């Protein structure tokens, strides 16, 4: 089951 | 009798070539059930396990749809890592990622991974606690950061502890007769001459699973690490592993050594002699 | 900066000259992922070769593995020949079904 989305880049 | 479950992530920049392909896996102990490619014709989640067929379609577009959005995220994340480090605008530059976690006999969480690298070195990760991050060098600090900042850890602690273990339990599950099954290694010798003088002594193990396998060699049963020859752990093809052992000793001296072979699926280690 | 590739060329089961058989040539450890394995007979290279799908270890290193169906023979030759940017050239490991 992949994760949901992290809307926060690097 | 621990389980796991892991997805590898690379996104690789192609400078003037388009946008950068990015290729994720998904594993469920040695086991490849989960692949996507950003550079398919399908642009889907596909199966490549017997057992993840027996989902339905719902998951098929969920999955795609989560897979599809990290890509996204990590294609600024190689145009951020670039601006951090100074880097020029020529060059292939590789971000990877790994997250997953680890399950109890009984299906207790044990561990959960979520963590990258940049250019094969440590960029990120989420420490043991899941409530805190490791920033390698600087510009992971800047992460380090942001992201303490936007609660990344409080929301992927919630999908490594409930989540992850919960979709192993199933796969787990649905994956009984392949998964919970253990191999045990066929194990063989062979024996070369490399001289008159003196001849190379192998020792195999094929047709095993898990790969966690263990094989040593014993001079007149004392553990010999001086001249041998120990090749990695190598997929045979079928889902099953393969490795060996090779020792140098000299000609008629074969009856003092053994070789030792500690397998899960073997109650007691196997002693190997010549013939 | 870079790793070189570990390569192993071997079969899935026994060799046995006459009994259709899969050639494997295993790479690993190298960085980065752009690798170029191709499977040889009688130094030609073989078409319709399958790999499986980009991987690393918890160590970050890739991994892959390339094979196709092949039916040994005393009278015939295999290796893999494997190319990476570590390498100022490419390189040839022929398969001993004894390693
Ligand atoms: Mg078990």
């Amino acid at each position: 089951i992949y994760f949901s989305p992290i809307r926060v880049t690097f | 009798g621990s389980h796991s479950m892991r997805y590898f992530s690379t996104s690789v920049s192609r400078p003037g070539r388009g946008e950068p392909r990015f290729i994720a896996v998904g594993y469920v102990d040695d086991t490849q059930f989960v692949r996507f490619d950003s550079d398919a014709a399908s642009q889907r989640m596909e199966p490549r396990a017997p057992w993840i067929e027996q989902e339905g379609p719902e998951y098929w577009d969920e999955e795609t749809g989560k897979v599809k959005a990290h890509s996204q995220t990590d294609r600024e994340n190689l145009r951020i890592a670039l601006r951090y480090y100074n880097q020029s605008e020529a060059g292939s530059h590789t971000l990877q990622m790994m997250f997953g976690c680890d399950v109890g006999s009984d299906g207790r969480f044990l561990r959960g991974y979520h963590q990258y690298a940049y250019d094969g070195k440590d960029y990120i990760a989420l420490k043991e606690d899941l409530r805190s991050w490791t920033a390698a060098d600087m510009a992971a600090q800047i992460t380090k950061r942001k992201w303490e900042a936007a609660h990344v850890a409080e929301q992927q602690r919630a999908y490594l502890e409930g989540t992850c273990v919960d979709g192993l339990r199933r796969y787990l599950e649905n994956g009984k007769e392949t998964l919970q099954r253990t191999d045990p290694p066929k194990t063989h010798m062979t024996h070369h001459p490399i001289s008159d003088h003196e001849a190379t002594l192998r020792c195999w193990a094929l047709g095993f699973y898990p790969a966690e396998i263990t094989l040593t060699w014993q001079r007149d049963g004392e553990d010999q690490t001086q001249d041998t020859e120990l090749v990695e752990t190598r997929p045979a093809g079928d889902g099953t592993f393969q490795k060996w052992a090779a020792v140098v000793v000299p000609s008629g001296e074969e009856q003092r050594y053994t070789c030792h072979v500690q397998h899960e699926g073997l109650p007691k280690p196997l002693t190997l002699r010549w013939e | 900066i870079q790793r070189t590739p570990k390569i192993q060329v071997y079969s899935r089961h026994p060799a046995e000259n006459g009994k259709s058989n899969f050639l494997n040539c295993y790479v690993s450890g190298f960085h980065p992922s752009d690798i170029e394995v191709d499977l040889l007979k009688n130094g030609e290279r073989i078409e319709k070769v399958e790999h499986s799908d980009l991987s690393f270890s918890k160590d970050w290193s890739f991994y892959l593995l390339y094979y196709t169906e092949f039916t040994p023979t005393e009278k015939d030759e295999y290796a893999c020949r494997v190319n990476h940017v570590t390498l100022s050239q490419p390189k040839i490991v022929k398969w001993d079904r004894d390693m």
